[PDB]
């Protein structure tokens, strides 16, 4: 059974992943990227109105420029969302997203609000990850400036947990091989909304797969790269990295009671919400801290879920994190097996509730019941949620 | 009046408040000899019995503040044992630390270049008032040496670790604007204006507005930084 | 009586606030100026510990430079809150800092969290207003792109509602008048955390004055103007719309239960929460809506009210929201009587919670009871909270 107060999540959409660099969309503004993905969703749950949306939380880091002065509602504003909805921009970095997410079913368990619309974008193809930063010098009188490049943050745990080269690389292949995998057998088909973008010469045509993910990697053509932040001595790359990627997420969310009047089937429903702290200089353990927080808040232990779905933020961070968490061993069995961010790209603002979205589409393609979401924040933090399929 | 010097004068100004200038009469600059070294010593422990004192203002009366002392004095002192080498510092840095440990607010006025040991005595004291025509920086290392009157020991743990090592590390000279910014100063004003600057910046700690006290604690005290975040703090910055 | 599960506010506390121009913040970066305030107004409730602190959620809206890359966590940092706590940075323009205090509200309401620190920053001077801004233009295919210009949006009310200029200056010496006079009579002592900044000179000195406040406004001098917007017939000047100010405002939210324990006297207790939407080109008539859908949820009527705080965004936009809530006769009375925006300034980042607090303290000095937080937001929105002193 389910209390009217619970969390309901109505439909996951994902715009096609792309490279940041002369990809599918390098004539497409983050706005106009979440306002038709957003508008898509909707029309596939017609059964909602995009009048009773309460609020609309979208998740975005580098918010300047195209992604300035609240997106959120910049784009809830080209949609058939009205303008006496609201709209606020989720910041949390990479977990930005996933917050948004939280934010809304916590309005919801509240009587803040019936129905939300969530999600996310990151065009960094636009506004790149380094465009505009301005570093504070005092945050050197109480961390190091150092764990702000989150590339050096992978290369401390990469040795304090003794993580080689021969390993980080052979997680990547198994991401962007399970990623095409699951690509060519339709898997996300449920999850991409088709849309426009441009290729190599400039033509216009409509993309329904992901730029990012490259078959042709193996464990030679990996060794083969240089380390890309640490000269002698580094094992991190930009193979064993996420990648550049612009894209967004959507999700509907809404209450169940809700639910049980406008009769559309569930897709999950949250059942424990999460975040935590950790040192930014080893900010890729953020996973763990959230993931405990969640499973106590949920009256479980990492032996109820079924399937896990962990950011690859990097290969030195992800092994890690489900090394810590007893997995290690069940990763071919229930950790990302569609794919992950090192082959479908990590794009700040999106990144949460897109892999949280992709959980509960493996899950329902594997009969699985409890899910996972977990991924790693710079600066030292962390984010959890799990989702049940009843 | 309380001290006078060649190379040094402690004059006594307005309500209580003393102050102590570094001019070396006969030469054009100011530098850490074996004289000055010497009657700084004897100037603290002149303000450290007169009972009358309310605070310490530190100025120059040469152009610039003061720089580092006589590279013939350098290679003279570095031919010594490393025993009788460690004890010049070991008492030198005495001088330093006991105007640090001064029962009094004390601030200095950089109205010209402060390099080498110049910016270690400013570091010493608790405020410091710069010109926006001056420089201050720690060029040690164009020797193959560093800070060796406690500048790898206050500096770091005022403007910050990494802010530290790059100053150190390189060496450069700082511009009043960056100065400030890594907080390795309090205040810039015209040159003109430096004066009452000091001045007004005094009282403001003696009555208790500034707390001086809790302003002088970070460089008497272990690092702010996590041992996890020190890890990363220095390997990224030896490597 | 007091459930456990409703919220409860420790202690308010701000920042001076400075002219971004030549201010006494011209040298403050705003991740300072946040992680200064935070630190302090934690020393003020010693009772709570920082460590307890599930997550600080911070208000910001220009998000680059000094504001990027999630500014809250950046300010948790140098403060007494450790590592293991959480941070994020809401984005809803002007109300960015009151949603923060909706997030962590609903995140205690829910078992998310016990102990949370909100509130919100903004420093124009560094990261003005008009910094990274890029348009866009498939905007106007949807609305009109001046609705984005908050001053002509002012204009359009001040026609619909017909606002003269000889009542705009008037409720602008209004604000002047009441804001210095509160700060004579020491009504700001309790909320404004002494800090240091710097005169014209460059002389170091605390400042716990606000500088924004220029008691010499009179209606003759206002008169004096000129339209600041619309040449031939403007009647908006920079006279009776905010200041652009440098500024911020930290805000201790837990747990009503977790007060029973620590034993630490509560300031205020929120009941009802609320965000609406409005038509971009009108977005001033936001409070109405916000009101409205929050004293609802609360069971409660405007004539309950006993004090309200409406953030005076322009004296074009103030005004017509007090008309059609019905209080206009109710000014001197309940609305604003310590100052507003127009003398305070309107920090896009730290109004939300800044107007929120000094409520608090207008009903605790007054023996009010229900209290009234709501302001307009750009891009047509609104959001309103009712805060009770028991
Ligand atoms: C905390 C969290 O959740 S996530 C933290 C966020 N971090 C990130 O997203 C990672 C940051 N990474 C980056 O910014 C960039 O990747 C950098 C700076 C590390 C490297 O960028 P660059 O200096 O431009 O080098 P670049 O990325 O172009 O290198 C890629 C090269 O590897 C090659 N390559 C990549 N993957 C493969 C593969 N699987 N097989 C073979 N070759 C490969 C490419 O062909 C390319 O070679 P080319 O340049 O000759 O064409
Ligand atoms: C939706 C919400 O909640 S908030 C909406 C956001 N608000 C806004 O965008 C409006 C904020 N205001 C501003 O950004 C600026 O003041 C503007 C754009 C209106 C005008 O900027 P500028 O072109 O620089 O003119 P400026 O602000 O310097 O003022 C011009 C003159 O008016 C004078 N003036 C301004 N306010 C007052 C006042 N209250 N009393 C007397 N004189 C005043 C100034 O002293 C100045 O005089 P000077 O020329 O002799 O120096």
């Amino acid at each position: 059974s389910l209390n009217p107060r619970d969390v309901v999540i109505v439909d996951f959409g994902r715009t096609p992943m792309g490279r940041s660099k002369g990809g599918m969309h390098r004539n497409t503004r983050a706005e106009d990227m979440s306002a038709h993905l957003i508008s898509k969703v909707l029309e596939r749950n017609s059964k909602v109105d995009p009048g009773e949306v309460e609020d609309v939380i979208w998740g975005c880091v580098n918010q300047t420029l195209e992604q300035g002065w609240n997106i959120a509602r910049m784009a809830s504003l080209m949609t058939q969302i009205p303008h006496t909805s609201a709209a606020q921009t989720v910041s949390r970095l990479c977990g930005s997203s996933m917050s948004a997410l939280h934010t809304a079913a916590q309005a919801i368990m509240t009587g803040n609000g019936d129905v939300f619309v969530v999600g996310g974008v990151e065009h960094m193809g636009h506004v790149s990850m380094m465009h505009g930063v301005d570093p504070n010098p005092h945050m050197s009188l109480y961390a190091a400036k150092a764990s702000g490049m989150m590339g050096l943050t992978a290369e401390m745990l990469g040795k304090m947990h003794g993580i080689s080269r021969e390993q980080q690389d052979a997680f990547a292949v198994r991401s962007h091989q399970l990623a095409h995998k699951a690509t060519v057998e339709g898997k996300f088909k449920d999850e991409i909304i088709p849309m426009q973008g441009y290729d190599e010469n400039g033509f216009l045509k409509i993309f329904d797969y992901d730029e990012t993910i490259r078959p042709d990697t193996t464990l030679e053509s990996l060794a083969a790269l240089k380390p890309a932040f640490n000269p002698k001595g580094g094992t991190v790359t930009a193979g064993t990295s996420s990648q550049i990627t612009d894209g967004a997420s959507c999700m509907i969310v809404m209450s169940a009671q809700r639910a049980k009047d406008l009769g559309l089937e569930p897709l999950a429903v949250i059942r424990s919400m999460a975040v935590a702290g950790v040192d930014p200089a080893i900010m890729g353990y953020g996973p763990v801290p959230a993931t405990q927080k969640a499973l106590k808040r949920a009256g479980l232990n990492m032996a109820d879920i079924d399937f896990i779905e962990l950011n690859e933020a990097f290969a030195a961070q992800a092994l890690p994190v489900l090394k810590d968490l007893k997995v290690l061993d069940k990763m071919n069995e229930k950790v990302n097996l569609h794919g992950g961010a090192i082959a479908l790209g990590h794009p700040f603002g999106c990144s949460g509730a897109r892999i949280s979205g992709t959980l509960l589409n493996v899950m329902k393609q594997n009969g699985g019941t409890f899910g996972l979401s977990t991924m790693c924040i710079g600066l030292g933090q962390g984010i959890a949620t799990v989702f049940e399929r009843v | 009046m309380i001290y006078e010097g060649k190379a040094i004068t402690v004059t006594a100004l307005e309500s209580g408040i003393v102050e102590l200038k570094f001019d070396l009469k006969g030469e054009s600059v100011n530098k850490f000899n074996r004289l000055t070294l010497n009657e700084l010593r004897q100037a603290v422990d002149a303000i450290k019995a007169d009972a009358s004192v309310k605070g310490v203002i530190v100025s120059s009366g040469k152009d610039v503040f003061i720089v580092g002392a006589d590279i013939t004095e350098f290679v003279e002192n570095f031919k010594l044992p490393d025993a009788e080498l460690i004890a010049g510092n070991l008492e030198a840095n005495k001088i330093f630390s006991d105007f640090e440990d001064l029962n009094v607010p004390t601030v200095a006025a950089i109205n010209g270049i402060a390099l080498g040991g110049g910016l270690e005595m400013c570091l010493a004291a608790d405020f410091r008032v710069m010109a926006d025509s001056a420089k201050i920086g720690l060029p040690e290392v164009k020797l193959g040496i560093y800070p060796g009157f406690g500048g790898t020991v206050r500096l770091p743990r005022l403007i910050g670790v990494d802010n530290a090592v790059e100053w150190i590390a390189s060496g450069k000279e700082n511009r009043a604007e960056d100065a400030l910014k890594v907080s390795a100063v309090d205040a810039v004003v015209t040159a003109d204006k430096l004066g009452a600057a000091a001045l007004d910046l005094i009282k403001r700690a003696i009555s208790g507005e500034l707390d001086y006290k809790a302003k002088r604690q970070p460089k008497l005290e272990k690092l702010k930084l996590n041992a996890i975040e020190q890890m990363m703090a220095f390997e990224t910055a030896k490597g």
